[PDB]
């Protein structure tokens, strides 16, 4: 059971940046590379006593990636591993789709090919991006275009980042985003969105840190990734591998997008005074205040939702509670599924960071979910694509690149079609 | 430019409020007196054994 | 412990998975079978 | 026994009380004093002025 | 979090303020050169509503001092604590209105105004919420009212929801300095009353009159009386900067003094006052203090309060005090003079207490008596204002600038009808 | 058998940070927060060593609110659970019920939400508040409202302060008095006044403290609190629940404001003097010159009455006073009930505070009435409302904030609706 991890993008490779200091110290790797069954998911042994991570930072400005080739991890990752370009994309889809993507995206599947070559049991990929870059966005749907006529039938985890509505750094973002879904449509197989401001709001609210840098955010994030893959890197008293959520979550072969949510996300004050249970962060999971995506899931009604446990958990007060959410009536599901719900308990607790804010807690949940609300999202994206449209605004460095008129407009059509889709759906 | 002065600098600031009340990474710490163990040894929440 | 030299475990001295460095040098497989040695690349690994 | 006990214990929590009202009330009095030689000072420093 | 900005117009103003800002850096145990150096802890926590941090342990203070003379800056920079303001908050003119209401309105401010407007609507979005604005000024010059009066009404224009305190000093005539005090006194009046959320009526004549009588003093120069103007206005917000058994912040003092929202004019007083000789003959007690407070001689207006009615009345009292007292001594005060209450309002006295008493006392107190004796004072004014205009005496220097005859006569009506409202409340 | 406690405005906290004071020195907890199964009412035990209220502390202005975070018990209350706003409602109903009540209630009351989720077996709810302020007065009429609509049929147990009739410190009290008694009708289940000159004389005449402070008067209003929960937190020998006064003291759905009274309010010199028994406290607890409400109940016709009774007292002798007292002819009772008692005992003697000025009394009496004295407090009040109204006095603050005179007429009327229903009762 082995799974890779490639990052796409300035966002990407710092998330994932997060998650591989994340993984050595969850299994006890120092960054030298060496061990003072479980980690064969992730590192492979090779070298001298060398865990060497099955993964590939690969991006076109190099600032952030020799960036990683001379911080403290110079030792882990393979050298050969980190495809680096010589100029960036620079938050143009068609620079990164056609002009650049053309030279970069050959030697980047057949590094994956020989990473696949030394796997043995591989269960799927995992991608790390951004939707709102260039190079995440436009040679990333380039590279899922790429592995799955390569492959096709094996998984893709696809842990994009989404724009929130108000907070915003670029400009032309709603372009990218657009571009990017039209492709993560076809091509991934359950999509996880997580955009920057409901992060923000956490960190604000239940964290208490107030200057929240992009490694407290990187931080959370890696521990929400290492909460829904911990079922397969350790044994649990009730395990579920990367294979169930494609077919436990996703009731249309397009409707796969998921939002997140871990709990709890406590400080060590708030730790010693809230007594931690299983009932009450099993509550802590459902309220907007700990969701990872900003959208409001009472307008929306849930589809299915999944619930990982790590540490300390028995599965008699874990159904108790499931059981209470579903005769609360604040929440409701959809007339589909009566059983809406996927539990999964795992032994190992989480593990704490130095220098991080999450305290040592006995257990912990991470949520999944499918609702509506997605679909409440992407039409706030839609509006702000047609306004900036119709003036055919930055629209000449697309047509400048090589690009043209015909994919926007059938772009745009596709997520009226997904509109369409949930509003279907959801009645 | 200099470790010293720099760090002087916020020896002397410290008095602040606001700058205990926004550390940039570390967060509010209230100063508050745990019991020796609950930070590294044990966890946080009740505990009862599934193992 | 310097990169340039292998950073290998002293249990996992020889096997075929993991090696960078000679485990034994001038050792016949001969020599080591005859001695009765389990063959250190036969172990298996997970 | 238990009720000697708690007598005991509300003697001393007595004293205790007393001992902090007294060292209170003497910070007190002497800021008092402070403040009131600062204004004797300003008193005969103008009349040096006039002289 | 609760915010105050300072505002201080005019020569009166800025000295006004140089000994506030003595005594409030006093109070929190701030040196002249900007650091902290108290002993209490309680200093610490309510000093983001007066100062801000700038650079290792600079608090600097929230104030906007603003004029048309360098003299005045000068003195200001001169004495202590003078060298904590921010040099750009000393927005400042050049040429100088001088005693010119018209001036000070139409001619320096359409090019003054923009730049303090700036200055304070910085200091305003620096912070987080305002509580309100506090001006400091004068009624009888020129670069005082009338640049105050303007800037009062482009702040209430702006920041409408904030509260608003107005220390305004006005002319006396057996204290009257210059000539043209009721032309300007009148018109800034007019414009405070439709402007001001509250006025806090000083005067110089009542301010000698204390000094000489309880103070006891030989030689009242105005670093005394700024000294004692700068005590009430401490006491006033004392509530805010140190926690109380009863608080009483400056909107709930509002709400409880003013019941028609034209009649926000009050009289102001201050406890204890004694002189130096017979500071130590006598006792700190709360009859000892409220017999000090509803003292006609203590009043700090020039305006004899039982010569009518109090429509309200607060107390806010500082010390380690029992509230028992407080209100037994309020309710005794109450039920003895009875005429000089409105009896269509029971308990007309709000009480608030403060642990913190000011640097030097053990128990003080601050009273604040929204009475009608106040048309007194305006019909004092008033009267000779329209001697003056009887036969147009000065009335040139303003027409020939921008000002025409309706203002006047508008002036006039505001202030006739204020005051026929008082003595019909009365 | 859980009961939470919330505290709205100035006074409430002041009056809870004397509660709590009280109830640790009673279960043997230090202010750090640990001990060196009765408390389980109270504090709920997280991990391990530590037991955290069943409390919400909030108000609008921080002053109080820091005055407890940095005062002797900051490790006790969890740092969450004191709420506090930005700025005061400044003795202004409409103020704290229309303005700044809409931004705080939600916050509120999704915090009550996961602690009754925390709790197991909640009796109800007492609420703490001083209806002559602004903050009090208002969101608590707001909180009450919708507590009511969130549970309902849960008790309610409202120790209001109302403000005396001739020592007051607010002007505009009775504007908020009425308004607030409005929403106190339909809303609170068991409502009971204290005022501060009753609290005052009995400080004087029985403790015998000249110069008395609010720490005194709350002192003993902890007193009061803990003397009738007393039988929940421990066994005696004839106990009664939080739901006997909805039933034993409540004729009729809109008559329900219950005088209250405690005795032996003794100092240090007059115990170890006096000769305690059952029979002079049982007296005393029913005179004038020892009730916590500055009326005459001479006046008025008892309608029920209960009797809390701590300490070392057999059921016998109760039963011998409470003969005496039927059969006295100073104190009249109501024709519509000739069973006007409710008995309670409980083994715990009342305990000792360390600077309060009562002494350790072998058994103590808390005293819970209901008569028409109180429809005379409410006529009172009227009139001095009619006297501010009939000028239009400090009516522009309240329009101001957004309400009408819609509102005053109407609970205007109510008061003398309810002014009718008390002589109609007492007939
Ligand atoms: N969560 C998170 N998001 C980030 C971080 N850094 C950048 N982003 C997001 O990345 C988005 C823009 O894409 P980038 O990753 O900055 O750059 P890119 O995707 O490589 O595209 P190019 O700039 O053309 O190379 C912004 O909207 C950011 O929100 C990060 O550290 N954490
Ligand atoms: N018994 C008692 N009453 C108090 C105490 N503190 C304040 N009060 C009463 O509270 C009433 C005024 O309301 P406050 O509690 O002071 O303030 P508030 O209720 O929060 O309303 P705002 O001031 O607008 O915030 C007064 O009538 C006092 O009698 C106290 O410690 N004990
Ligand atoms: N209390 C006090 N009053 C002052 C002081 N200086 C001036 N005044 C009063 O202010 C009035 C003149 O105001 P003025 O300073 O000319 O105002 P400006 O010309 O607008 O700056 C006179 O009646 C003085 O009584 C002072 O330092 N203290
Ligand atoms: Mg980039
Ligand atoms: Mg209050």
């Amino acid at each position: 059971r082995e799974v890779i991890s490639i990052h796409i993008g300035q966002a990407g490779i710092q998330v994932g940046n997060a998650c591989w200091e994340l993984y050595c110290l969850e299994h006890g790797i120092q960054p030298d590379g060496q061990m003072p069954d479980a980690f064969n998911t992730f590192f492979s042994e090779t070298g001298a006593g060398k865990h060497v991570p099955r993964c590939i930072f690969l991006d076109l400005e190099p600032t952030v990636v020799d960036e990683v080739r001379t911080g403290t991890y110079r030792q882990l990752f393979h050298p050969e591993q980190l495809i680096s370009g010589k100029e960036d994309a620079a938050n143009n889809f068609a620079r990164g789709h056609y002009t650049i993507g053309k030279e970069i995206v050959d030697l980047a599947l057949d590094r994956i090919r020989k990473l696949a070559d030394n796997c043995t049991g591989l269960q799927g990929f995992l991608v790390f991006n951004a939707v709102g870059g260039g190079t995440g966005s436009g040679l990333g749907s380039l590279l899922l275009e790429r592995l799955s006529v390569d492959y096709g039938k094996k998984s893709k985890l696809g842990f994009t980042v989404y724009p929130s509505p108000q907070v915003s750094t670029a400009v032309v973002e709603p372009y990218n985003s657009v571009l990017s879904t039209h492709s993560l449509l076809e091509h991934t197989d359950v999509a996880v969105m997580l955009d920057n401001e409901a992060i923000y709001d956490i960190c604000r609210r239940s964290l208490d840190i107030e200057r929240p840098t992009y490694t407290n955010l990187n931080r959370l994030i890696a521990q929400v990734i290492s909460s829904l893959t911990a079922s397969l890197r350790f044994d649990g008293a009730l395990n579920v591998d990367i294979t169930e959520f494609q077919t436990n979550l996703v009731p249309y072969p397009r409707i796969h997008f998921m939002l997140s949510s871990y709990a709890p996300i406590i400080s060590a004050e708030k730790a010693y005074h809230e007594q931690l249970s299983v009932a009450e962060i099993t509550n802590a999971a459902f309220e907007p205040a700990s969701m990872m995506v900003k959208c409001d899931p009472r307008h929306g009604k849930y589809m299915a939702c999944c619930l990982m446990y790590r540490g300390d958990v028995v599965p008699k007060d874990v159904n108790a509670s499931v059981a209470t959410i579903k005769t609360k009536r604040t929440i409701q599901f959809v007339d589909w599924c009566p059983t809406g719900f996927k539990c999964g308990i795992n032994y190992q607790p989480p593990t704490v960071v130095p220098g991080g804010d999450l305290a040592k807690v006995q257990r912990a949940v991470c949520m999944i979910s499918n609702s509506t609300a997605i679909g409440e999202i992407f039409s706030r994206l839609d509006h702000k694509f047609d306004l900036m449209y119709a003036k055919r605004a930055f629209v000449h460095w697309y047509v400048g690149e090589g690009m043209e008129e015909g994919e926007f407009s059938e772009a745009r059509e596709d997520l009226a079609a997904l509109e369409k889709d949930f509003e279907e759906v959801g009645a | 430019d200099s470790e010293l002065a720099r760090w002087k600098l916020e020896q002397a600031e410290g008095v602040y409020a606001s700058a205990q009340r926004e550390p940039l990474g570390a967060g509010y710490v209230r100063g508050h007196r745990l019991p020796e163990g609950l930070g590294s040894e044990r966890p946080f929440g009740v505990t009862y054994d599934a193992r | 412990p310097t990169p340039w030299m292998d950073h290998t475990a002293p249990t996992a001295r020889g096997r075929f998975w993991v090696g960078t460095a000679p485990h034994v040098a001038h050792d016949t497989i001969t020599h080591s079978t005859l001695r009765s040695e389990p063959l250190e690349f036969q172990q298996r690994c997970p | 026994e238990i009720a000697d006990r708690m007598y005991e214990k509300v003697k001393r929590e007595m004293e205790a009380e007393m001992a902090r009202r007294e060292e209170e009330e003497e910070l007190i009095n002497m800021l008092r004093q402070e403040e009131l030689e600062a204004k004797r000072r300003q008193e005969d420093e103008d009349r040096k002025r006039k002289a | 979090m609760r915010e105050i900005v300072h505002i201080q117009g005019g020569q009166c103003g800025n000295q006004i303020g140089a000994k506030f800002w003595e005594v409030v850096s006093d109070e929190h145990g701030i040196d002249p050169t900007g650091t902290y150096h108290g002993d209490s802890d309680l200093q610490l926590e309510r000093i983001n509503v007066y100062f801000n941090e700038a650079t290792g342990g600079r608090y600097v203070p929230r104030a906007i001092l603003m004029d048309l003379e360098p003299g005045t800056m000068d003195s200001v920079r001169s004495g202590p604590y003078g060298q904590i303001f921010r040099p750009d908050n000393f927005v400042f003119g050049q040429t100088g209105a001088g005693n010119n209401w018209a001036k000070g309105h139409y001619t320096e401010g359409a090019e003054l105004i923009d730049s303090v407007l700036d200055v304070v609507r910085k200091e305003a979005e620096s912070c987080d919420c305002l509580q309100g604005f506090q001006v400091c000024h004068s009624l009888g010059g020129g670069t005082g009212s009338g640049m105050g009066t303007l800037l009062i009404s482009k702040i209430r224009e702006e920041y409408p929801d904030r509260m608003m305190l107005t220390f305004s000093v006005v002319p006396s005539p057996k204290v009257s300095d210059t000539v043209v005090e009721p032309y300007n006194a009148t018109l800034s009046v007019h414009q405070l009353v439709e402007n001001a959320d509250e006025c806090m009526v000083l005067d110089n004549e009542a301010l000698y009159d204390i000094c000489f009588r309880t103070l006891k003093l030989t030689t009242p120069t105005f670093g005394d009386l700024n000294h004692l103007i700068s005590a009430v206005m401490s006491g006033i917000t004392c509530c805010l900067r140190f926690p109380g058994q009863l608080n009483a912040d400056l909107r709930k003092l509002a709400v409880n003094l003013i019941p028609f929202p034209r009649l926000h004019f009050f009289m102001v007083g201050f406890t204890p006052l004694t002189s130096r000789g017979s500071q130590q003959y006598r006792a700190l007690t709360v009859p000892e203090l409220t017999q000090q407070m509803w003292d006609a001689k203590n009043m700090m207006c020039a305006a004899d309060p039982r010569h009518g009615r109090y429509l309200t009345a607060s107390a806010l009292f500082r010390g380690r005090m029992s509230t028992k007292e407080v209100d037994e001594q309020m309710l005794n005060v109450q039920n003895k003079n009875s005429s000089y209450f409105v009896e269509w309002i029971p308990n007309n006295v709000k009480s608030s207490v403060c642990d913190i008493p000011p640097k030097g006392l053990k128990m003080s107190a601050t009273f604040i008596g929204n009475s009608t004796a106040i048309q007194e004072m305006f019909k004092r004014v008033s009267e000779q204002f329209t001697a003056m205009f009887r036969r147009k005496a000065f009335l040139h220097w303003y027409t020939g600038e921008g000002m025409d005859e309706m203002e006047f006569t508008e002036a006039e009506s505001n202030m006739n009808d204020l005051v026929s409202e008082y003595q019909q409340y009365q």
